RNA sequence: GGACCUGGCGGUGCUUCAUAUCCCUCUAGAGGAGCCUGUUCUGUAAUCGAUAAACCCCGAUCAACCUCACCACCUCUUGCUCAGCCUAUAUACCGCCAUCUUCAGCAAACCCUGAUGAAGGCUACAAAGUAAGCGCAAGUACCCACGUAAAGACGUUAGGUCAAGGUGUAGCCCAUGAGGUGGCAAGAAAUGGGCUACAUUUUCUACCCCAGAAAACUACGAUAGCCCUUAUGAAACUUAAGGGUCGAAGGUGGAUUUAGC
C-alpha cells in the first residue's frame, strides 16, 4: 500500500519524528526556484490564458 | 568495467568500513547477509513481503537516527520476532536515545503487527577498515 | 511513492556532477540540509518530552504539548532569519593583499615552510611566489594533460635566502 | 502516492478483478461444459462480456512494486532486475549471492 | 538462570555508553523510553489508519488502534451507554439531560452506571494524551443534579454516591448521606462501609476515645445487616488509626487478632499499618521489637498474592525498622522473605526500591564482618540498585573499622561510574583516610595514584563554570600523599594552590616538606616552607626557622631571607 | 531428555538464474545469482506426545535467525471400532 | 563535559561466573558482555581481523552463547519433569506395529514472519497393512481394486492422504471415515461381481 | 598500523584471561584448554558458513596473529646496532657476508626429498624484501657452497634454507581379501565416469563370468566397444577367464558405465596381481579416475566454448 | 621564425611474437533454397531507444485487449499524490554497463638528473631511484593443486541509457497533464542472425544398437499455404497445439566469412 507508506511518513515528518532527506532536497531547490523567478503558475492563469 | 556496490580507489584519503570495502562477488566468501529470514530458502513463501519490509525498516531508520548510524542494520527473524541490530555513534544524548528506542520500537511493533525490539551498539566514531 | 525517494550524498552526487565526461579534459556548490535541523522538530510544533524539550519540568515529566500558532509562528521565522546569516558569512569576502597586480601570483606571500618531521621549524623565514605557470603534456589515453609549475622564494630577511621549483 | 500513473492503474484493475471474480467465476462456468443448452449458454455469454473490461484478469500486468518497470521482473521477489541486483549486490536479501560454478 | 551481578537492570540497554551511571539516570533514561512510548502510541491513536492492515495469524488484538470516540450518532439509551464506557463525563451527561428532556425512559441500571463514573471521578474528564491538598467535591456537581432527580432510588444508587463523596474528601457529606440510606430502610454493602470508616475518622478532630467507639458502632451495625466485611474493612481501621498512634497500639492488635478468628487473611499491607503504627519516633525497643520479631515469624516461608493496594509498602516498612534497631539476623528474615517465590514484586517502586536496599546495605556495611560485606556489594551495586553517595561513606568506614585500606582506590574508582565524581563529602572522606597514617611503600604509591586522581577531579568539575574551590583539608591530604609517595615534585607545585585559595597549611604537612628537603638537601625549598608557614602567622614556624638554620647550610641571600621573617617576627 | 536420536544430511540444493547486468541493451552480459539451501535431518524414536511437546518446543525457540524447520511426526493409532469386524 | 562511556563489564566478570546468566536467551552479540578477544574479518596486507568492538561480521552471526554445554544441561534438568516415559513392552518395530497397525503423518512448518499460516500442514496421510485389517479372501481382492494405485503389492500398505479441507483435524477425520467405508464395502458383495 | 611491545604484552594478558572464560564457557578445565579446543568452541558459539576460513572468527595467541616486526635497529645515541645498517638490508647481506666467509675459509683448507625455500620464505627467515636477482643470487651462492668439500659446520647452515619437499608415493592402495558365507575369497572396489558410478566384486577364482546389475556382460553391453573396455584390465595381467566379477553401475551413458566398470574392475584386481603387476596397471592408465567431465555453458555463448557468431560487418 | 620536449601518426627499420590464432594447415558452418526472427528502406492518421569493431531474437527471461509511451475521436481540471509531465538536454549527472582487457599497469608522498626549461630517472660482475595504496597475483566457488567461472585498477570512445528509478538546468499547467472508446503495428525491396533441408553415415516402423521395409514426379524435403478441431482468454482469420489437405524451392551453395585446443 504505497499510500499508506507515503502519508505515514510525511506525517511522521511534519511531526519532526522522521527527517526525509530527500524531501528536505526537493523543498532547498523550489525555494531556490522561486528566488529565480521559476514559480509555478496558479491553475487558469498560467503564460497561455 | 563494473560498478555495482564498488567503492572506488581515490588517493587514500576516503575512509570505507568493513561492508563498504568489499565488492559484491564476496558475499557469502568474505562478507555475510544483513538480513536473516527464511523467505529466500527453497521451498519457502512470502519472500516478496520479507523484502519490502526490509527496505522500509533501512529507510525508517537513517530517517528517525538522522546522523547516528555508523553502520548498515542487521535485521533478524525469529518466529514473528523482529529484532534490529544498530550500530550508532556517541553524540547525542542518552535521553534521546531512549527516547527514540521507545518510539521507534512501539510504532513498527504496530506497524507490522509483531514484537520488534532495537539493540544499539554505540561506538566513538565510524571503524576504519581501510583507506582508499 | 516513498520507496523512490534517495539520501542526501546520493542526491548531491548527481546534481553537482563533479564526475564526468564534461569535467575530464577541461569540457554548482553542496549545502548540507541537515545542518541546522534539531531532531524532533517539525511543522506542526509539537513538544516531545525528552526529545525536543526537556523530559522533567519542575521536578515532573513533561506531557505531549503542541506550540500555538503564533508561538510556531516565531519559531519558523527564526529558523529563515539563521539560515540567511549562516548563508551571509559565506558569501563574506576575503580582503586580499595582492601580489605585483590584481590576478597575479607573483608578489604572494605563502607563510613560512612547514615544520619538519624531527621539531625543525622555520618560523623566521618568509616565502614569495615568483611565478606560477600552467604546463601541459600530451599524453596517449587522457590526450592534453594540465599541470602547474610554481617559483617560489624564500629568506629571513638576515642574508639567508633561496628559492625552488 | 503510486510511482506513477501506470502502476496506478494496475492497482484498480487488481481491485475490480477481486471484486467481480465470484460473478465471473460462476458466469464462466455456465460456457466451460456441453451439459447445459446452448441456448443459456449463449446468455451467458453475453452476461460476462457486459461485465466492465478492467474485471478481467488477463489485463493484469505484475509491475515491478518499487519502480513499476513492467518488464524485467521476478516473481517471486516482485521486484524488476534492476532493483533486485541493487538490494542483492549490497547483501540486503537473504540467502542470496553471486552464483560461480 | 539467576541475576547477573555486573549487569544493570534488564529494561537499560546493555550498551556502555548507554547503560545509567547514576540513580539519577537510571531514573530517567526509563522516563524517556516510556515518553517515548506514549508519544508512539499518540500517533498511533491519532492517525487509526495507518495501522489497520493486519498481516498477524493469529491476530493479535494488542497491536492494533483503540477508538476512544462513541460511533452512536443517535439520541437514545444505548447511545447512552457507550459513553458510559467510554468514560465520556461530559458527554455522557449532555446525553443524559437531552435524553430526558425528550421525555424518553431511561433504565435505573443505566442511571446507576452513571453514578458510578461521576462519582468516580468528580464531575471531571480523565487524563488523556492530548487534546492534591484540598477537597474536589463541588457544592453543586452533576452527580448530585442527577441524583436528585433521580425518580427512582435503589441501595446501589446511595452506595456509589457515598462512596464517591468519600473519595474526593466530602466526609461529612458523605455521612449525612448515609442517615437518609437508613430512614429508608435500605441496606449498604461492605464497600459503602468501608468508606463510611474513612469518613468517621477523618470528618472531625476529635480523641481516640471518641472516634473508636464511632468505629465500633459501624461495625456493630454492619453485623445487623448482615453484611460481612472483607479485607479492606480491618485495613482502613488500622491504616485510619496512625494518627493517634500510642493511643491506637493495643486497639490496632486487637483488630488483627479479630481478623484472624473471623477468618480474614492479613495481608502485607495488614502488617504494613500495624508496623508503621508502632514504628513511632522514639525507643522502639520497648515495644517495636517483639511487633516485627512476631510479624516475621508469621511471615516465614508465606507466598504472598496482591490483596491490597498497600501490599508494596511492607518491605520498605519492615527493613526501615530493622535499621532504627540495628539488628542484622533480622534483616536477613526480612530480605529472605522477599527472595522466597515470586515476594520480590512486592517491593514497591523505584523510589520505595532504593530505599529499602539503602537501608539494607547500609546496615550490613555497619553490622557485618567486611569479607561479606563485600560480597553483598558485589551482589546488590549496580545489578540491584545504584548507591547513594552516603552508602559509598559507610562503606570507607566499614573498610577503616576493618583495616583493609588497600581497597580505598576500587571505591574511587566505583564511586566516579555511580555518579559521585564531584560529591564534596566524598572526596574529603576518602583523601583523610588514605592520609591519616603511614602504611607501607606499596600501599602509600597506591594511594597516591588515587589521591592524584582526585586531584584531577577537584579541577574540572562542573563547578568550573564558578571559581574552584578547594577544601582545606583536601589540600593538604593531598600534598602529603605525594609526598609519602615520593612524587616530592609534585607536592611542591601544590604549595602554590594553598596561596592562591587562601587555605591554611597543616602542621604536619610543612614538617613533612621540612624532611624532604633535608633529603634532597636544598635550602631554598626549606625556605619556602619557612616563608609558607610565615605568611599565615603559624607559631611552629618561629620555632622552624630555628630548624632550618641548623639543619641547612644558609646562605647570605637565604640568611638574609630569614632575617627578613625574623623581621616580621 | 533421553531420546534417542540420528542424524544425516541430506543433499544440498542450488537454485540459480540470471540477469541483465545493464540497464539498457548489452544483451551478451548477465549476472547470475544462486541460492544455496543445505539441510540437516535428525530423526528421533519412540517418544510419547509429552515428550515431543517439550523437545520440539526447546529446539524450535532456539532456531536461529534464518534456519526454517519441517517437522514430520508419525503417530501411532489402533484400529477403530468399526473395523475390526463386518458388520454381517 | 561531554558524556564518557564506562568500561565494558567484561572487566569485572570473573574467570569462574556462571555464564548462563549473562546470555539466558538468545540475544545478538554484545563486545561489552562477552569477555573473549575475538576477531573477525579478512585482514589487510600485514593486518589483522578487526576487533570486536563495532564490528558488524560479528553481529550478523547466529551466535549460540545462549546454548553452552553447561546451560542446556541445566536446561534439560528442568524439563524432565514434563516427559512421559516411553512404554516398554513396545520394545521393536514390529512390536509397534502388532498393537498399533495405523499410522498417521502430519507435518508442522517453522517459519519466520507474522503470519504462522501454512497450507501444507493440514495433510494428511494414514498408513495401514492389509495384514492388519481383519479381511478374508473376497474382501482383500476387492479391497485392492478399490484403492488403485493407493496399495502397494510389494510392502502390502494402504496409503490414504486427505487434503481437501481446510484443517487437519477435518483430514484426518476424513481418513478414518475413508478407511471405514472401504472396509465396510470390501466386504459387502453385489450382484454384478458375478459376472467377474 | 604498527604494534609495539607494550601493546603485544596487553594483548597476550588478554589472550590468557580470555582463554579461562571460554573454558568456563564450555565446562571444560581450564589448565588443559589447548588451541585446538579453541577453535572447535569459537565454530561452535560463533558458527561462520564464509567460504574463507580467513574472514571467520578466531581466537588464538596473539603470537599468531600480528606480524613480526623488526626491533629498533638504533639506540638513544642513535648509532644503528648492525655494522650493515647504512645498505638498507643488513641482514641480507650480513648473510651474503657470512656464506662468502664461509666460502673463503674451504679453500683456506682445502635432491630428491628436499629442495631451497622460495622467496618468500627467506623474506620471512630476514624478516626484510628481496628482489628476484637478490634470491638468485643467494641460491647460486648455495649451490656453490655444497659443490665444496663442506664439513658439518658447513652443512647444519646449508640445510637452515632447503625446504623438505615431500613426494607422496604414486604407489596404488590394495583393497583388502574378504570371503563370503562360502569361503570364496573376493575383492571390492568403485569406479567413476562422468556422471556413471560403479562398485564392483571381484573373486579370486571363477570362469571369466561378468554379471552387470544382474545381467550378462554381453547381454548388458551390446556394443563391442563396451564390451573391450571390461577385457582391458583382465587381458593386460593375462587373466581372462580366471575371475568372476558381479558389478552394479548407475547413471551416465552406456560408454561412461563401461569405463566406470573398467575402473571399479581394475581397483579390485589389483588384489590378486603381485606389486609389479599393479605398478604395470597404474602406467598402462587403468588406475587412474578420468577427470573429464562435461563442462558448464556460459552466458552470452552458445556452448562452453562455442562463441555466438561474430556478427558480419 | 630558430632549436627542442611530449604525444599521435608513418604505403617506418631491426628483432621477437599472436596458439583457436594474423596467414597456411584441422573440423563443422555462414554466404545459394524455404521458413522463423531483428534491422534498413517503403508504406501507414499511428511510438521510443540501440544502430563500425563495442547495433541488428539488442532494452523484451517477450506487444491480440492490457502492456503503451503511438494515432483518431470524446471527456476531466487542486487532478491516485502537500499535484502531474515516457517534455528537451546521456554534451549537466547519479545509478548500471559496453570497449581495449584473450591487458599489467595506475599512483599519493619524496629523492635525484637536466646550469633548478618543457621534461627525465635503467644496466644485478648493477650506473638514482624509494615508493603506501589500487589492479594483476594470491585466495575463494564449481569435481583437485587442473580447467571453467568469478575478478580485472587508472584511463580511452563527451561510448550506451533522462523511456528502470532518481535528478541539475530549461520548458508545459483548461495541457507537453489525466481518463475512456476504437485503431496501426504492413511488405515493392534489401540485409543480419537463426531453424529445417537438399538425403543412403539417408527415410519409415519395431527396438534403444545382431531387424523388416522405403529409396526420384505417390522418393527426400515446410515448423509455409489452405481447412477443421482443441487449449488459454471476456474477446483468437490472428496466439499455441493437433489433425486433414497440400508436396513447393532445395540436388550441398561464388567472392567473402564465423566458431572451436
Ligand atoms: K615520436
Ligand atoms: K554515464
Ligand atoms: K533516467
Ligand atoms: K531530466
Ligand atoms: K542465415
Ligand atoms: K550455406
Ligand atoms: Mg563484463
Ligand atoms: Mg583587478
Ligand atoms: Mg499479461
Ligand atoms: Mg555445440
Ligand atoms: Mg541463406
Ligand atoms: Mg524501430
Ligand atoms: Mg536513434
Ligand atoms: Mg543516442
Ligand atoms: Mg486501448
Ligand atoms: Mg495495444
Ligand atoms: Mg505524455
Ligand atoms: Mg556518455
Ligand atoms: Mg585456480
Ligand atoms: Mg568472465
Ligand atoms: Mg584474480
Ligand atoms: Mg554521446
Ligand atoms: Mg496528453
Ligand atoms: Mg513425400
Ligand atoms: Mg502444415
Ligand atoms: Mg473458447
Amino acid at each position: 500500500n504505497h499510500h499508506t507508506y507515503a502519508e505515514l511518513m510525511q506525517t511522521l515528518r511534519f511531526l519532526g519524528l522522521y527527517r526525509d532527506e530527500h524531501q528536505d532536497f526537493m523543498d532547498e531547490q523550489k525555494r531556490l526556484k522561486k528566488l529565480r523567478g521559476k514559480e509555478k503558475p496558479k491553475k487558469g492563469e498560467g503564460k497561455r490564458a | 568495467k563494473n560498478r555495482a556496490a564498488r567503492v572506488r580507489v581515490s588517493k587514500g584519503d576516503k575512509p570505507v568500513t568493513y561492508e563498504e570495502a568489499h565488492a559484491p562477488h564476496y558475499i557469502a566468501h568474505r562478507k555475510g547477509w544483513l538480513s536473516l529470514h527464511t523467505g529466500n530458502l527453497d521451498g519457502e513463501d512470502h519472500a516478496a513481503e520479507r523484502t519490502v519490509e526490509d527496505v522500509f525498516l533501512r529507510k525508517f531508520m537513517w530517517g528517525t537516527f538522522p546522523g547516528c548510524l555508523a553502520d548498515q542494520l542487521v535485521l533478524k527473524r525469529r518466529g514473528n520476532q523482529l529484532e534490529i541490530c544498530a550500530v550508532v555513534l556517541r553524540q547525542l544524548s542518552p535521553h534521546k536515545y531512549y527516547f527514540l528506542v521507545g518510539y521507534s520500537e512501539t510504532l513498527l511493533s504496530y506497524f507490522y503487527k509483531c514484537p520488534v525490539r532495537l539493540h544499539l551498539q554505540t561506538v566513538p566514531s565510524k571503524v576504519v577498515y581501510k583507506y582508499l | 511513492s516513498f520507496f523512490t525517494k534517495l539520501t542526501a550524498d546520493e542526491l548531491w552526487k548527481g546534481a553537482l556532477a563533479e564526475t564526468g565526461a564534461g569535467a575530464k579534459k577541461g569540457r554548482k556548490k553542496r549545502k548540507d540540509l541537515n545542518r541546522g535541523q534539531i531532531i524532533g522538530e517539525g511543522r506542526y510544533g509539537f513538544l516531545w518530552p525528552g526529545l525536543n524539550v526537556p523530559l522533567m519540568k519542575n521536578g515532573a515529566v513533561q506531557t505531549i504539548a503542541q506550540r500555538s500558532k503564533e508561538e510556531q509562528e516565531k519559531v519558523e521565522a527564526d529558523m529563515i532569519q539563521q539560515r540567511e546569516e549562516w548563508d551571509r558569512k559565506k558569501k563574506m569576502k576575503v580582503k586580499r593583499e595582492r601580489g605585483w597586480s590584481g590576478n597575479s601570483w607573483g608578489g604572494i606571500s605563502l607563510g613560512p615552510p612547514d615544520p619538519g618531521p624531527c621539531g625543525e621549524t622555520y618560523e623566521d623565514f618568509d616565502t614569495r611566489i615568483l611565478e606560477v605557470r600552467n604546463v601541459f603534456t600530451m599524453t596517449a589515453k587522457e590526450g592534453r594533460k594540465k599541470s602547474i609549475r610554481v617559483l617560489v622564494a624564500v629568506g629571513n630577511g638576515k642574508g639567508a635566502a633561496g628559492f625552488s621549483i | 502516492h503510486y510511482v506513477d500513473w501506470r502502476m496506478w492503474r494496475d492497482v484498480k484493475r487488481r481491485k475490480m478483478a477481486y471484486e467481480y471474480a465470484d460473478e465471473r467465476l460462476r458466469i464462466n462456468s455456465l460456457r466451460k461444459n456441453t451439459i447445459l443448452p446452448k441456448i443459456l449458454q449463449d446468455v451467458a455469454d453475453e452476461e460476462i462480456a457486459a461485465l466492465p473490461r478492467d474485471s478481467c484478469p488477463v489485463r493484469i500486468r505484475n509491475r515491478c512494486v518499487m519502480t513499476s518497470r513492467p518488464r524485467g521482473v521476478k516473481r517471486r521477489w516482485r521486484l524488476s532486475r534492476i532493483v533486485f541486483r541493487h538490494l542483492a549486490d549490497h547483501g540486503q536479501l537473504s540467502g542470496i549471492q553471486r552464483a560461480t560454478w | 538462570v539467576n541475576r547477573d551481578t555486573t549487569a544493570v537492570p534488564y529494561v537499560f540497554q546493555d550498551d556502555p555508553y548507554l547503560m545509567p551511571a547514576s540513580s539519577l539516570e537510571s531514573r530517567s533514561f526509563l522516563l524517556a523510553k516510556k515518553s517515548g512510548e506514549n508519544v508512539a502510541k499518540f500517533i498511533i491513536n491519532s492517525y487509526p489508519k495507518y495501522f489497520q492492515k493486519d498481516i498477524a495469524e493469529p491476530h493479535i488484538p494488542c497491536l492494533m488502534p483503540e477508538y476512544f470516540e462513541p460511533q452512536i450518532k443517535d439520541i437514545s439509551e444505548a447511545a447512552l451507554k457507550e459513553r458510559i464506557e467510554l468514560r465520556k463525563v461530559k458527554a455522557s451527561v449532555d446525553m443524559f439531560d437531552q435524553l430526558l428532556q425528550a421525555g424518553t425512559t431511561v433504565s435505573l441500571e443505566t442511571t446507576n452506571s452513571l453514578l458510578d463514573l461521576l462519582c468516580y471521578y468528580g464531575d471531571q474528564e480523565p487524563s488523556t494524551d492530548y487534546h492534591q491538598f484540598g477537597v474536589t467535591w463541588r457544592a453543586k456537581n452533576n452527580a448530585e443534579r442527577i441524583f436528585s432527580l433521580m425518580p427512582e432510588k435503589n441501595e446501589h444508587s446511595y452506595c456509589t454516591m457515598i462512596r464517591g463523596m468519600v473519595k474526593h474528601r466530602a466526609y461529612e457529606q458523605a455521612l449525612n448521606l448515609y442517615t437518609e440510606l437508613l430512614n429508608n430502610r435500605l441496606h449498604a454493602d461492605v464497600y459503602t462501609f468501608n468508606a463510611l470508616i474513612e469518613a468517621t475518622v477523618c470528618a472531625i478532630n476529635e480523641k481516640f476515645e471518641e472516634k473508636w467507639s464511632k468505629i465500633l458502632e459501624l461495625l456493630r451495625h454492619m453485623v445487623a445487616q448482615k453484611v460481612k466485611p472483607n479485607l479492606q474493612t480491618f485495613n482502613t481501621i488500622l491504616k485510619c488509626l496512625r494518627r493517634f498512634h500510642v493511643f491506637a497500639r493495643s486497639p490496632a492488635l486487637q483488630v488483627l487478632r479479630e481478623m484472624k478468628a473471623i477468618g480474614i487473611e492479613p495481608s502485607l499491607a495488614t502488617y504494613h499499618h500495624i508496623i508503621r503504627l508502632f514504628d513511632q519516633p522514639g525507643d522502639p525497643l520497648k515495644r517495636s521489637s517483639f511487633i516485627i520479631y512476631d510479624i516475621m515469624n508469621e511471615l516465614m516461608g508465606k507466598r504472598f498474592s496482591p490483596k491490597d493496594p498497600d501490599d508494596d509498602k511492607f518491605f520498605q516498612s519492615a527493613m526501615s525498622i530493622c535499621s532504627s534497631l540495628r539488628d542484622l539476623e533480622l534483616a536477613y528474615q526480612v530480605h529472605g522473605l522477599l527472595k522466597t517465590g515470586d515476594n520480590w514484586k512486592f517491593i514497591g517502586p523505584d523510589q520505595h526500591r532504593n530505599f529499602y536496599y539503602s537501608k539494607f546495605f547500609d546496615l550490613i556495611c555497619l553490622m557485618e564482618q567486611i569479607d561479606v560485606t563485600l560480597k553483598w556489594y558485589e551482589d546488590l551495586i549496580p545489578s540491584a540498585y545504584f548507591p547513594h553517595s552516603q552508602t559509598m561513606i559507610h562503606l570507607l568506614q566499614a573498610l577503616d573499622v576493618a583495616n583493609r585500606l588497600e581497597v580505598i582506590p576500587k571505591i574511587w574508582k566505583d564511586s566516579k561510574e555511580y555518579g559521585h565524581t564531584f560529591r564534596s563529602d566524598l572526596r574529603e572522606e576518602i583523601l583523610m583516610l588514605m592520609a591519616r597514617d603511614k602504611h607501607p611503600p606499596e600501599l602509600q604509591v597506591a594511594f597516591a595514584d588515587c589521591a592524584a586522581d582526585i586531584k584531577s577531579a577537584y579541577e574540572s568539575q562542573p563547578i568550573r563554570q564558578t571559581a574552584q574551590d578547594w577544601p582545606a583539608t583536601s589540600l593538604n591530604c593531598i600534598a602529603i600523599l605525594f609526598l609519602r609517595a615520593g612524587r616530592t615534585q609534585e607536592a611542591w607545585k601544590m604549595l602554590g594552590l594553598f596561596r592562591k585559595h587562601n587555605k591554611i597549611p597543616r602542621s604536619e604537612l610543612l614538617n613533612e616538606l621540612m624532611d624532604s628537603a633535608k633529603v634532597s638537601n636544598s635550602p631554598s625549598q626549606a625556605i619556602e616552607v619557612v616563608e609558607l608557614a610565615s605568611a599565615f602567622s603559624l607559631p611552629i614556624c618561629e620555632g622552624l626557622t630555628q630548624r632550618v638554620m641548623s639543619d641547612f647550610a644558609i646562605n647570605q641571600e637565604q640568611k638574609e631571607a630569614l632575617s627578613n621573617l625574623t623581621a616580621l617576627t | 531428555l533421553g531420546i534417542s536420536i540420528k542424524v544425516h544430511e541430506p543433499p544440498r540444493k542450488i537454485e540459480r538464474f540470471t540477469l541483465l547486468q545493464s540497464v539498457h541493451i548489452y544483451k551478451k552480459h548477465r549476472v547470475q545469482y544462486e541460492m544455496r539451501t543445505l539441510y540437516r535431518c535428525l530423526e528421533l524414536e519412540h517418544l510419547t506426545g509429552s515428550t515431543a511437546d517439550v523437545y520440539l518446543e526447546y529446539i524450535q525457540r532456539n532456531l536461529p535467525e534464518g534456519v526454517a524447520m519441517e517437522v514430520t511426526k508419525t503417530q501411532l493409532e489402533q484400529l477403530p471400532e468399526h473395523i475390526k469386524e463386518p458388520i454381517w | 563535559p561531554r558524556r564518557k562511556a564506562l568500561p565494558p563489564r567484561t572487566e569485572k566478570m570473573a574467570v569462574d561466573q556462571d555464564w548462563p546468566s549473562v546470555y539466558p536467551v538468545a540475544a545478538p552479540f554484545k563486545p561489552s558482555a562477552v569477555p573473549l578477544p575475538v576477531r573477525m574479518g579478512y585482514p589487510v596486507k600485514k593486518g589483522v581481523p578487526m576487533a570486536k568492538e563495532g564490528n558488524l561480521e560479528l553481529l550478523k552471526i547466529p551466535n549460540f552463547l545462549h546454548l553452552t554445554p553447561v546451560a542446556i544441561k541445566k536446561h534439560c534438568e528442568a524439563l524432565k519433569d514434563f516427559c512421559t516415559e516411553w512404554p516398554a513392552a513396545l520394545d521393536s518395530d514390529e512390536k509397534c506395529e502388532k498393537h498399533f497397525p495405523i499410522e498417521i503423518d502430519s507435518t508442522d512448518y517453522v517459519s519466520s514472519g507474522p503470519s504462522v499460516r501454512n497450507p501444507r500442514a493440514r495433510v494428511v496421510v494414514l498408513r495401514v497393512k492389509l495384514s492388519s485389517l481383519n479381511l478374508d479372501d473376497h474382501a482383500k481382492k476387492k479391497l485392492i481394486k478399490l484403492v488403485g494405485e493407493r496399495y502397494c503389492k510389494t510392502t502390502d500398505v494402504l496409503t490414504i492422504k486427505t487434503d481437501r479441507c481446510p484443517l487437519r483435524r477435518q483430514n484426518y477425520d476424513y481418513a478414518v471415515y475413508l478407511l471405514t467405508v472401504l472396509y465396510h464395502e470390501s466386504w459387502n458383495t453385489e450382484e454384478w461381481e458375478k459376472s467377474k | 598500523e604498527t604494534y609495539t611491545e607494550d601493546f603485544i604484552k596487553k594483548q597476550i594478558e588478554e589472550f590468557n584471561i580470555g582463554k579461562r572464560h571460554l573454558a568456563n564457557m564450555m565446562g571444560e578445565d581450564p589448565e588443559t584448554f589447548t588451541q585446538e579446543d579453541i577453535d572447535r568452541a569459537i565454530a561452535y558459539l560463533f558458527p561462520s558458513g564464509l567460504f574463507e576460513k580467513r574472514a571467520r572468527p578466531v581466537m588464538k595467541h596473539p603470537e599468531q596473529i600480528f606480524p613480526r616486526q623488526r626491533a629498533i635497529q638504533w639506540g638513544e645515541d642513535g648509532r644503528p646496532f648492525h655494522y650493515l645498517f647504512y645498505t638498507g638490508k643488513q641482514s641480507y647481506y650480513s648473510l651474503m657476508h657470512d656464506v662468502y666467509g664461509m666460502l673463503l675459509n674451504l679453500e683456506k683448507h682445502q635432491v630428491i626429498g628436499s629442495r631451497w625455500l622460495i622467496k618468500e620464505e627467506l623474506e620471512e627467515m630476514l624478516v626484510e624484501k628481496l628482489s628476484d636477482l637478490d634470491y638468485m643470487q643467494f641460491i647460486r651462492l648455495l649451490e656453490k657452497l655444497l659443490t665444496s668439500q663442506c664439513g658439518a659446520a658447513e652443512e647444519e647452515f646449508v640445510q637452515r634454507f632447503r625446504r623438505s619437499v615431500t613426494l607422496e608415493s604414486k604407489k596404488q592402495l590394495i583393497e583388502p581379501v574378504q570371503y563370503d558365507e562360502q569361503g570364496m575369497a573376493f575383492s571390492k572396489s568403485e569406479g567413476k565416469r562422468k556422471t556413471a558410478k560403479a562398485e564392483a566384486i571381484v573373486y579370486k577364482h571363477g570362469s571369466g563370468r561378468i554379471k552387470v546389475n544382474g545381467i550378462d556382460y554381453q547381454l548388458y553391453f551390446p556394443i563391442t566397444q563396451d564390451r573391450e573396455q571390461l577385457m582391458f584390465p583382465f587381458h593386460f595381467v593375462d587373466r581372462l577367464g580366471k575371475h568372476d566379477v558381479t558389478c552394479t553401475v548407475s547413471g551416465g551413458g552406456r560408454s561412461a558405465q563401461a569405463g566406470a566398470i573398467r575402473l571399479a574392475m581394475a581397483k579390485a584386481l589389483c588384489s590378486f596381481v603381485t606389486e609389479d603387476e599393479v605398478e604395470w596397471m597404474r602406467q598402462a592408465g587403468l588406475l587412474t579416475t578420468d577427470p573429464r567431465v562435461r563442462e558448464r555453458k556460459k552466458p552470452g555463448q552458445e556452448g562452453a566454448r562455442r562463441k555466438f557468431t561474430w556478427k558480419k560487418r
